[PDB]
């Protein structure tokens, strides 16, 4: 029999004998490039991954076939033009090679106002209003969809996105790039339900689709526009010197976007290594396969890591006697640049089949972007698992352990809309984890035509060792979640997550006292959840691990923790991100805090009735999670 | 081609399209640098000869009070744009 | 060790030694007779039930306190008046004693049009339009809430409900009765969430609340109104000869309702006998305790059956060595005639704790209303069980087995809004069952002051043996749901259900092809569900019943069948009855069929966009249930 | 208790309440059987004597063009209503 100390050294020894640069630059050949969603080369790479899964002698390989509507450029060229002197002077700024998917096809003419990164606080700290004008924004900080939503909320008629040289130091300055403006995930025309032929594709439009045109432009076109506008950009923004603010008096900008929808067939490839004790429970390891350009950083590294992890685990189970108690699923997704279309539609299709079976998701997308920092975003249940993993995995260049900051958990940022783990965590209620070796600045070539293998190996010479470290982190994650009778999910991690929330809410106690309300029941629910976690820990400690009955009874209560945080009072179709902690909508705790923060201004932006309903529903969501983790229904106490 | 642009402008102006939106359509369809709508052919000759004097690399054509200037670089495009703004 | 054949006759021997009429007429003593929801005598009866549960020495006895808003009469009397000659002739019709809770407090004046029972077909087959007029209807067929909703949908300004002598043969022509008109369950001011102090009771109103006044009147007042009306009521209604249709031209009716809201504290009493093998899984046996009047037929019989079943099962566990594998929960609810307030609020409060633990609910309300027929309304998963209980339980009077009709399953009516098992089945996805020894006519004294023990013992002389038979049915249900390693839940039954649905849908093939759609994927979904049921049956057959882990895993696969039929695309707060088969809303299969009907009519009623989304979500709901029942996600082998 | 009903009718008529809604308020407050609004007091006395002749068990009181009839049974209530309809 093998224990953790042997599995770890076996995984490390197999990692030392594996080359990742070869597989990456093979995925960067002239077969497979470029691989847009639904393209022929994406299908070729899907078939290659499927046949490689077959070669690894996995327990079972299969495929899912979806038909989704994406958006592409039309025969008519998108245009950015400058008009002057009441339309008697026209100036072609750019015919961009890139575009923003799911943008509304229209033409709009008006003034161009700069809004920095397009965040809500950026629009708040602006003197020039953007109502009925086009907005120029630089990329970064938030997703394209968030920028377009924040602009459209203030009656902006158009959005232009560029890359400044200060945050994106690119020599070319005429490079085009690609993104999507859908404020959500999955096929925006099958919102909440899968994209299969069974649905017969009824008329359904996601509310996350924008109703204003958004277009990407190069830095050359951005500076060309800057040459026709006035006002110095604030030094707080840290942008180029050529930056300007608002167009001239008589100068207007005309933006013409003519993108068209296209129905395509995407393929999700899957392999599974069945468990030896509890095969019905499993971890899912996914990676995006498609990419607008070459996509070496985002999709190539992830797909190579997926292939090599599958190969190594199959070799361990077939030749080295590794016997996981629970199953392992390796998934190659498609259409990952229009949101998380493949993964989200797969979740929406088989949601009832993986309800309380799939218990962890590990995303491998964009895992190698630098060598300075090791960043991670995950559900609290995995925090400890991450911590114990950072204490015994060495840095690729410095040679030291990844665990250096003892307060890393207090600095973890939550998953964002562009990450494929976000629909796994906020929609399906499955704990998900994404990690990356990156830098303090964004990878400049993401979404561009220069996201190639040569530009990636030149920026990262030790790419093999960094990819090996990322694969080692992922492999230790997989082993810790499958090899032992105890699942390494730390429920107590949520206690602090609750303890902060109420405390934040307590900072507005006076408001709570002015509306005749009280926070005592939220404190009661938090304490009940804390005591339930403590009782569960003590029962785990007092139970014999060889008794399968009691162990499964406890693990079922462990695997229900993340599900009980999904809001049971909202529609999963019109509000799929149901998680009260990491979701999106008025049902989340951050939304409750946002609403309550508006009362003291006394302007009519605070909705008290909405706030009371939010308080009630969130309080009882926390209390129901606590009562479900407590145990049987007849062991709950009342006043 | 000069004749192609001339025939397109002719067909568009006879259809009822005003000069300004016709210039917008021209710059959308032919990927030209700058188009100027002038009041008479005097302004047309003035602006055309000015742009050809200060930017000899530009391809300038005049037709029906519309002066279309086509260049193939961005610096020369900015030069033509500034010259057209000054000469207007 | 004990087997089923021993437990059967031991339960029977305890049934023969149990007296039910004693406890019934004890619950009908002056210490408890008028137990309105939240009253003092309701609280005393709850205390008595709790002390009796403690005396039986159950595994645990506890209680839950809810604070809910009901509606009660005001100091000002509700009035029905007739005015004539432009208000110069005033005629007092009635100051009724009963009322309809959750009615809108208002005063309306207008014409009075008879609409039979107030069903949608009654309003459709009506010559006189009811828009802007008051509607008088008869009690029966549907609930009060359905009548008021169907009236308000056609712009009716008021509703009057009475009891005709043909349908309700009562001598007292001035008898009052009580009802409620909330189109839903639970506290209508905490819709979708429990009624606890933790929620702090935010301003939220259920959409099922009516916006027109509705009042109950006696037969004398109804005939007095008919004396001022014209037109003979159609012979298809089978009503009294004094029935009339429409008031005179110059005569109008004034209805004044002034009911007021009242916040009350309701108590739900619970006892639990813990299991010996799988104590975390359990069935729930509930019974309404409160009633507007004496409530001997509705709540008294149910509470007596609950007490006696608890006592007998506790005796079998403590004295006869009966070891249930799974737990048993006996529940006495409150506020059971204002909807299903107690049980619905309990479900909304502890839904996360009963997700995949509570696997069957057995309702005891109104189980003894007659001796002629034995009626049953339940989820198909219990059908087989019910059948297996009708083949060895004898009739209290005829002495023959209850299983006489071999095609009873094709004649089963679905649970209705007034039944307490409806929120258990349609909202929480728990298989539920309701049964009753009744007659072909409704019990006339339900909801009246004549629902006493005397009238019940006069109408049913052998009340003791009929109650014993009902308790035997419930006890056999519990025993076969608790004693063995198999739950005796027949999933294959749902196959038949699906086979019905598609069949009806085939009747509209010409329309489906006319919209450019196809039914092949729904055919494939039905076939895949059949295949999944067959695979689960073979897995049960090939697994050895002594292996508790594999058996519990298969039973976990079984306990997810009813849950996977809850629509995952609607809001459980604003559409709680999510069950696509037995719920309510545009997400159900009957709603899909009813909407598709209008395709042939070619008028504006058919919403093609809605139908396309309905067909898509319903098709994948069935396909998702089949894929989940098949097994693991990687073992789904079907042509996609 | 005829005179309290009379006081109520008088005080309600002085507050501006019309005779018809005053009759409705009277039948709502005192639970009387029938109220009749007459044009003059000769017709009032005539209708009151008619009701007294054909329903002698009824209590009939006349005040300010309002005739209030009170009975305690439903047969006599319907008889009073029909007599008021017939004699109106
Ligand atoms: C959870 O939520 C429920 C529903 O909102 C709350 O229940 C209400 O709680 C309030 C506050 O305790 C109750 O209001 C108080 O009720 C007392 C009950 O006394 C009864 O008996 C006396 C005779 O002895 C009667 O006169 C009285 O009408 C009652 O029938 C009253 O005694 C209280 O009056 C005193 O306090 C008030 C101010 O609170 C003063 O104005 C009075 O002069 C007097 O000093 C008061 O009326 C209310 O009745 C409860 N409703 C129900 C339906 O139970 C729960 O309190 C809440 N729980 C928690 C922990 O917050
Ligand atoms: C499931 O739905 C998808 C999408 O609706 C179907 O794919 C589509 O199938 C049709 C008919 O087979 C294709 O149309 C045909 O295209 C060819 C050109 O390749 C043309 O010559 C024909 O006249 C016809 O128009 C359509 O292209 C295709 N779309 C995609 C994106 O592949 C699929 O067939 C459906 N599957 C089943 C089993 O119904
Ligand atoms: C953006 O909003 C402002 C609102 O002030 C508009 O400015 C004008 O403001 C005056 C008030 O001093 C109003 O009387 C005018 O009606 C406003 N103009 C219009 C067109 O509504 C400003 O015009 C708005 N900009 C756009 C593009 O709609
Ligand atoms: C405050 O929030 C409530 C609830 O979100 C809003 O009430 C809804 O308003 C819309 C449009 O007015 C209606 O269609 C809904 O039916 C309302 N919901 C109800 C009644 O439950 C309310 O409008 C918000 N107020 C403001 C000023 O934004
Ligand atoms: C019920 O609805 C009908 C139809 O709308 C009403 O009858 C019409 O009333 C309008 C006045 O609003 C007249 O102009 C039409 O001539 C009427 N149509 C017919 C066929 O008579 C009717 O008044 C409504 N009833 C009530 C009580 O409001
Ligand atoms: C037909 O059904 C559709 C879908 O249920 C209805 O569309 C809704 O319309 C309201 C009103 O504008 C919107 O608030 C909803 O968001 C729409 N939902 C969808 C899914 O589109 C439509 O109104 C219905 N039409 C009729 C005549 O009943
Ligand atoms: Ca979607
Ligand atoms: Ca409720």
């Amino acid at each position: 029999r093998l224990y953790w100390d042997d599995l770890k050294r076996k995984l490390s020894e197999k990692l030392d004998s594996t080359d990742f640069t070869s597989t990456i630059k093979l995925l960067n050949e002239n077969s497979y490039v470029p691989r847009e969603a639904g393209s022929q080369k994406d299908e070729n790479l899907a078939l290659y991954v499927e046949n490689q899964f077959r070669e690894f002698k996995l327990s079972k390989v299969w495929r899912d076939q979806h038909f989704v509507k994406i958006q592409v450029k039309d025969s008519a060229q998108n245009s950015v033009i400058i008009v002057d002197k009441n339309g008697r002077l026209v100036y072609l700024v750019e015919n961009p090679g890139g575009y923003v998917a799911y943008s509304k096809a229209a033409t709009v003419t008006g003034k161009l106002v700069h809004a920095n990164f397009g965040t809500k606080k950026d629009f708040e700290d602006l003197y020039t209003p953007v109502n009925g004008s086009i907005v120029i924004v630089r990329a970064g900080k938030i997703t394209f969809a968030e920028k377009v939503a924040n602009a459209e909320s203030l009656n902006a008629i158009g959005v232009l996105i560029y890359m400044d040289q200060t945050k994106f130091p690119i020599v070319n300055a005429e490079l085009s790039f690609f993104g999507h403006a859908h404020l959500g995930t999955g096929d925006p025309y099958t919102p909440g339900f899968p994209s299969f032929n069974h649905t017969q594709f009824p008329p359904s439009r996601s509310s996350g689709l924008p109703n204003i045109p958004v277009q990407t432009i190069s830095r050359a076109a951005a500076e060309k526009l800057f040459g026709n506008m006035e006002g110095d950009c604030p030094s707080d923004w840290k942008t180029d010197s050529t930056c300007r603010m608002v167009t001239s008096e008589s100068k207007n900008v005309k933006l013409t976007v003519s993108n068209v929808l296209k129905e395509i067939k995407i393929l999700n490839i899957f392999g599974v290594i069945k468990g030896f004790v509890e095969p019905d429970h499993y971890v899912v390891v996914g990676a995006q396969r498609d990419a607008w350009g070459p996509g070496a950083a985002k999709s190539g590294v992830g797909t190579a890591l997926l292939l090599k992890l599958a190969q190594m685990f199959s070799d361990m189970v077939l030749k080295d006697g590794f016997q996981p108690s629970r199953s392992i699923i390796f998934a190659s997704w498609s259409a990952g640049d229009f949101g998380s279309v493949g993964a989200t539609e797969w979740l929406e299709g088989y949601l009832s089949s993986l309800h309380l079976k799939a218990f962890t998701y590990i995303n491998l997308d964009k895992a190698v972007l630098g060598t300075s920092n090791f960043k991670v975003s995950a559900s609290p249940l995995l925090y400890t698992l991450i911590e114990k993993t950072m204490q015994n995995v060495k840095h690729p260049v410095t040679g030291q352990f990844l665990y250096q900051d003892s307060n890393w958990a207090s600095k973890v940022e939550k998953l964002t809309l562009d990450n494929a783990a976000f629909p796994f965590l906020a929609y399906s209620g499955i704990p998900a984890v994404s990690f990356c070796f990156c830098e303090d600045t964004d990878y400049p070539y993401l979404g561009t035509t220069m996201d190639t293998y040569k530009e990636l190996i030149e920026r990262i010479p030790e790419l093999n060792k960094v990819a090996r470290a990322a694969a080692e982190v992922a492999g230790q994650f997989v082993i810790k979640l499958t090899h032992d009778v105890e699942l390494n999910l730390d429920y107590e991690r949520y206690n602090s997550q609750l303890l902060s929330f109420v405390r934040d809410l307590n900072q507005y106690r006076a408001d709570i006292k002015e509306m005749g309300l009280s926070l005592q029941w939220l404190y009661s629910a938090r304490g009940d959840f804390f005591r339930a976690t403590s009782r569960l820990t003590t029962d785990f400690g007092n139970a014999e691990k060889t008794d399968r009955f009691v162990m499964k009874k406890l693990n079922d209560r462990v695997m229900r923790v993340e599900y009980h945080f999904l809001s049971p009072y909202v529609s999963p179709k019109e509000s799929p991100f149901r998680h009260v902690f990491w979701g999106s909508g008025s049902h989340t705790l951050p939304a409750l805090l946002e609403n309550l923060k508006l009362r003291k201004q006394n302007n009519g932006a605070f909705n008290e009735t909405l706030f009371r309903n939010q308080l009630a529903l969130a309080t009882w969501t926390i209390q129901g999670a606590a009562n479900a983790l407590s145990g049987d229904v007849w062991d709950i106490d009342n006043e | 081609d000069e004749e192609e642009i001339q025939k397109a402008i002719e067909e568009l102006l006879r259809k009822g399209v005003s000069e300004e939106e016709a210039a917008i359509i021209i710059v959308q369809r032919f990927n030209v640098a700058v188009v100027v709508v002038v009041q008479d052919e005097r302004q047309g000759k003035h602006i055309s000869e000015y742009i050809r004097r200060y930017i000899p690399e530009a391809d300038v054509i005049l037709f029906a009070n519309l002066v279309v200037i086509k260049v193939e670089t961005h610096e020369l495009s900015t030069r033509v744009w500034e010259a057209a703004q000054k000469a207007y």
